[PDB]
């Protein structure tokens, strides 16, 4: 496989989502940190399928509302950020208020 | 244009090993029930004593085949193999202690083989 | 008889005439000449060649000409050439460069490389050999970033740090004498070559000075700390006493000067100038125009490499969260504008391949990528063979010349601006073993093996609990080499030379090996290989255009890259 | 008062006479003694016996009798025997097997076993106890191998190895002065015992003592770097001058001679045969033949242990990979099939059970599995108990005196073999205290706690976050024993009396504990414990039939082994 | 659990195919790391199901074809090998050029 | 995310638990890091549903039963410990002889 550091570490954010989104399917309102693992495996997935950093931009805002989390979680996340490998070579995508 | 990642693309013709040294062709035959096979690299009058093949002849000379390949020599098989000239200062140690020091001198080589039971000393 | 050509680069790697693709690119590398003797190659393996008596020679002690390390079969690219050679080490230096073997019974055996008793062997035939990276734009903010370093091909850090401060994450600064000795103490445990800049900023002499003395091997003025001309002059007269490098990002604000200014406050002396091309920093908008000076030594950080289509969305976005820039003040739009520029990031690209910018770098975790200088050095050099074609001075349809004047970019460049190129940044004789074998297929993606003076400290290799060490999972993992005391052994710490006549690694207790920095001061564009162009370069005020000698560069942003989507997990 | 058999076993565990299963196999010991005195039994907790004033003494001071660390209750398996005693503990070393406790109060206390204030207490009551395991056949490839050996109860490593190098991959040589004293250092670093083999290669002698002399504790001859009657005869010389072991792996190929040469050279001098069976490298076909003199001490590697039906698929494969061999070459496909046998894999299952090869150990990273010496040991006794049934000794149902020989295999004889027996290799007084503790349910599996020098180095323990150690996930750790300094004190590097004479240590600043390779020269196979058959083993030249005085050896290979999917993740 | 370093290295494999087979599911070609770990994750599971060496030295060489990967991918990977418990114990496969 | 050691950690727990569940339901009877690593998981997951340590007590001894797993697997599992964070913060759950 030629693992490098950073592939290692980003699968863990990849099982971190698959976990929260599997918690999200039987009714249970997402914590902190399940929500951002869901969107930052969700901007990750859009860099593999070839989006651009701009599409991702726009999309990051729409993956959970505040009726998908926690009390006070909108407002304990000030922005989302996340390196992932385009078609391009890799990007830092940035999404501000993911969850309004 | 399809993209074979590192791939080689080799300049043509052929490349001559052991150029310019003397090429010797004889018979070689495994006198024993085991299998033997010889490196391209080892002094070849030192090879295994059950190897019957005219001792001499192998003084001073290793085969002629690529580097890092060897000669197999199934119990029983007789076959010809190409020798050719060892390089540089031209001594042998240590192997099989038939030589340690210059393959000139034949005259020793042959009656340490001798003495030791090497076949093929005629 | 023969073996046909094929069958032969199977067995030994490929010999003169033969070409080799980097990676996934277009670019073609091809073996200029090989000290073999045809029929002697070296290999090591069951009934091979270096077995006593034969290829290893049975006679000789350690002292007597024998090898610690042979490297066979390598093909080497580097600035002095890309050719065919066994490597030979001894005390973890490079001692010879030709043909090892045993004088016994091969021809052509360089005297002082004999495969004896004392001698390991690493088989490099069908990999290609560079030397270690060196990169000078480091911030030590998070120590795991050293494992994604070597993993690239890294072997050199030079820059500043004391973790996650704020001054750390802006800034390649470790200040004043306690952090330096303090960092100096965290280096034992770091398995790679370090050099430790200080704090390039101070109206006295003493304050700056006196970082010198206690350890650090350079300076960085950075805007943050003032970069006004009072600071430039100083730590310039500081580093030509002390005889060590300055690094510069300029006052991008234009507060106390424009770039003249500051040009006028270096006056004629030596500098390395950083992210050049003023993305990560720099006078807006002309700071570019400083990498046509005889006195300028200029590199690139990593995320301006290459102009793909996502550069500018992701680098204005990116200096908002970097600078804390808010929407709704026009000032901070005006200001990001005036920083983030189509014109002078491609321009960029084009600069690089004309030889007018030296070197690459990272600027790791403030503005840049630790494991991706050595990766965007090629895809750079891919693109514009694209765009540009082959390059004038190539012959026999390979692009040799390019690979020479890129590989020099990360290696030999940037070690001759430190002061440090007689310890490392090249595969030469007298040279300190850092060295890094690829797989060409992962050429400048993925590193095969990370030798560190000579022991393995970096391997891409598999399951440890397997009966052979390639099933899966194969990763990136620290070999024998980091382990112990060794890592003392095989590492460097690069200092002043006031600092080491001063006793202080004893003072200190350190038991890497010490490196001197020296000629820095003596050195100019003109120096840097196969990048020492000057011309006049100029920066339209209104459009940004970039001119250089009447001429003006324009390029276009591409939709993919090579060593990309092929390679990585994520 | 009387308490039956089942509660006494529950709550102290076994006492003479009970019987107990090994893991998931149908291997029974039984306890054949026992050094208690019922009713003053030792145990540690609330309201229990080990209390200042009762089975703890409240007066003496350290330098009076009392111990560092006392076991409770231990189930010993050893070659000594198959007992229940407590094991006392000083200074890193087992003091006294006995009984444990205060004599003011308690009959039957051992007299230097006294629990006082400096005592720290284990609880060993219901687990076996072992010596930890001895690996002579370690390739240093990869410093992930080290947790993975202890996860398997095995507490030194010998073998050679500079990582990931061709040499190291293929033979466990660290070749000359430079290399084995940059592995010396790293050593430093490895929470195990190391010894490390130098290249038993050359035609003079001064090119292989210089290697010894450096910190070498013995040599490796290996037909990769020419196994030749030259290299046999100086390696041989240069041990019996220095008091070390000679490894071999001899001469596949029969290039220089057949067996009968090999041993010509060997001249009736003591040497360790290396995987005799052959699969792992040797005379085709018939260097098992070794393992019948009385000079000849003879080890199998793990992968042929035991003989099952993937055994055969997997190993040709295995060897066309490492050793590149191709279908379409003749001569290959004959190499493969004159080096893979099943009559040869079958007949060295019988050899074990009758003693004739006496040594178990891994080969690790190179043709074995680091983790899996003492797993496979076990499956072998267990698969021969299944087809050859109970041996004529045995007595009382149990399988004792097959887990006598077995347990030899790799705890006291490789031990012996080495000339490290003075101080490791089994559960006696004076020696140093590696201790294995096992669950029955996993023993032979996974290990419990690993104890070096006195201190736990690794356990399988839960979250470290958790109110108590046992929540999950249960994982193998790496414990206080190999953090900071205490790395030093509880683990031995083993060294030639000629190098620590010379001061080699000083000179490299090693702190680990230092141990004496001795005695190794004046022993044969009459002093491998439990397994020192000499016989005449023929091996047929046409069809690989084995014959031990004229009876045929014949196998069958299994469908399923115990301790195998029941215990494992992957 | 009582998991070995081994087991805790490999439950990593495991992960890397789950993420590869999603992307594969939603119509991405799969780039090296992504093959080598599917095909690894399958010979490891077959030898979990009691399958003999052999049948996966067969059974790997059909796992992924070349319609599923990048192009280069197929002639990037030479062999595959991975080693499992079978019923009789641990054991090393090696599937020779899988993608073809 | 902001994880905590003991949060990276019990990761490897649920992504066992996955491959475990994966193995039973193509009909394999499950083995001792298998078994162990099913209920753990479904303790975590129960105190994230918000269910009591003593609702969680009754039901992990009917997770999986001895037709579920391999011969001497229910006689080796004596108890099955897991800490979580329950609404009332971290509490440690006991499941004695889950296996019946
Ligand atoms: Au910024
Ligand atoms: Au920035
Ligand atoms: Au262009
Ligand atoms: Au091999
Ligand atoms: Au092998
Ligand atoms: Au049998
Ligand atoms: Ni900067
Ligand atoms: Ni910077
Ligand atoms: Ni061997
Ligand atoms: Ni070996
Ligand atoms: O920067
Ligand atoms: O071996």
């Amino acid at each position: 496989m030629h693992l490098n550091p950073a592939e290692k570490e980003k699968l863990q954010i990849f099982l971190a989502s698959e976990l929260a989104l599997k918690r999200k399917a039987r009714g249970l309102k997402l914590n902190y940190p399940e929500a951002v693992a869901i969107i930052t495996s969700f901007i990750m997935e859009g860099a593999r399928d070839g989006k651009t950093v701009a599409m991702l931009m726009e999309e990051g805002k729409h993956v959970l509302t505040r009726d998908d989390v926690m009390e006070g979680v909108p407002e304990m996340i000030d922005d989302i950020q996340a390196e992932a490998t385009f078609p391009d070579g890799t990007k830092l995508v940035t999404v501000h208020n993911p969850i309004s | 244009n399809y993209i074979v990642p590192g791939e080689y693309r080799v300049a043509e013709g052929e490349i001559e090993i052991n150029a310019g040294r003397e090429k010797t062709t004889i018979r070689v035959s495994n006198t024993g029930d085991r299998p033997i096979q010889v490196g391209s690299h080892i002094h070849f009058v030192e090879v295994n004593k059950e190897l019957l093949f005219d001792r001499a002849e192998g003084i001073g000379r290793r085969l002629n085949i690529p580097s890092g390949t060897a000669a197999r020599f199934e119990p029983g098989e007789e076959m010809e193999v190409e020798l050719t000239e060892l390089g540089g200062n031209r001594e042998v140690f240590g192997i099989s202690d038939l030589t340690n020091g210059s393959v000139d001198n034949k005259e020793l080589i042959l009656q340490r083989a001798k003495e030791l039971g090497y076949k093929g000393v005629e | 008889m023969k073996i046909n050509r094929q069958q032969y680069a199977e067995s030994y790697g490929p010999t003169v005439g033969d070409q080799v693709r980097l990676a996934d690119t277009d670019l073609w590398i091809e073996v200029e000449k090989d000290y073999t003797t045809y029929g002697d190659e070296a290999n090591f393996g069951g009934g091979k060649v270096l077995r006593e008596g034969m290829g290893e020679n049975g006679t000789y002690t350690r002292t007597e000409n024998v090898l610690d390390l042979l490297l066979t079969n390598a093909l080497i690219l580097d600035y002095t050439g890309i050719y065919k050679a066994d490597i030979g080490v001894k005390d973890g230096y490079i001692v010879g460069i030709g043909k090892g073997g045993n004088p016994d019974i091969m021809d052509g055996v360089t005297p002082n490389m004999i495969v004896g008793t004392a001698t390991e062997v690493i088989a490099a035939e069908g990999k290609i050999v560079t030397a270690g990276g060196i990169d000078t734009h480091v911030h030590f903010i998070n120590p795991d970033q050293v494992d994604v370093a070597l993993a690239n091909g890294i072997t050199t850090l030079f820059g500043g740090g004391t973790g996650p401060a704020e001054g750390s994450k802006a800034t390649t600064v470790t200040p004043g004498p306690w952090n330096i000795e303090k960092m100096l103490k965290s280096t034992e445990g770091l398995p790679i070559n370090v050099g430790i800049l200080g704090k390039g900023h101070g109206s006295s002499i003493a304050p700056i000075m006196e970082q010198i003395d206690a350890g650090a091997a350079g300076l960085k003025i950075h805007e943050d700390w003032g970069a006004t001309p009072a600071s430039i002059d100083r730590s310039l007269t500081v580093a030509d006493e002390a005889d060590v490098q300055v690094a510069i990002h300029s006052d991008t604000l234009n507060e106390a000067g424009f770039l003249e200014d500051t040009l006028r406050a270096i006056n004629g002396r030596v500098i390395h100038s950083f992210h050049v091309e003023g993305a990560g920093g720099g006078h807006a908008p002309d700071i570019m125009a400083m990498a046509g000076h005889p006195n300028v030594l200029p590199s690139s950080t990593n995320p301006t490499r290459p102009f793909t289509v996502n550069t500018i969305d992701e680098h204005l976005d990116m200096l908002m969260v970097c600078h804390h820039l808010k929407q709704n003040i026009p000032e901070d739009v005006a200001f990001a504008d005036s920083r983030i520029r189509p014109e002078t990031i491609a321009a960029e690209d084009i600069l690089h391949d004309l030889g007018i910018i030296s070197m690459m770098s990272t600027d790791a975790l403030a503005m840049g990528r630790a494991g991706e200088m050595v990766l965007r050095t090629w895809q750079t050099a891919d693109k514009m063979k694209k765009q540009r074609g082959p390059l004038a001075e190539e012959k026999n349809g390979s692009d040799n010349f390019r690979a020479k004047r890129y590989v020099s970019k990360y290696t030999i460049n940037p070690a001759i601006a430190q002061g440090i190129a007689h310890e490392v940044g090249s595969i030469e004789e007298g040279k300190f073993a850092d060295l890094v074998l690829w797989e060409p297929k992962f050429f400048g993606v993925k590193a095969d093996r990370v030798i560190k003076g000579g022991i393995i400290a970096y391997a891409q290799i598999g399951d440890p609990s397997a009966s052979i060490p390639t099933p899966q999972p194969v990763m990136g993992r620290r070999m024998y080499g980091t382990v112990g005391d060794l890592i003392h052994d095989t590492n460097i710490t690069f200092m002043s030379k006031s600092s080491i006549q001063q006793g202080v690694p004893a003072k200190l207790g350190l038991k890497r090996r010490i490196g001197t920095v020296k000629n820095c001061r003596n050195i100019g564009k003109k120096d840097m290989k196969w990048n020492d162009v000057t011309t006049d370069i100029d920066i339209n005020p209104e459009t940004y255009e970039v001119k250089v000698d009447g001429e003006v560069l324009t390029c276009e942003p591409v939709k993919e890259l090579p060593m990309a989507q092929r390679y990585f997990l994520f």
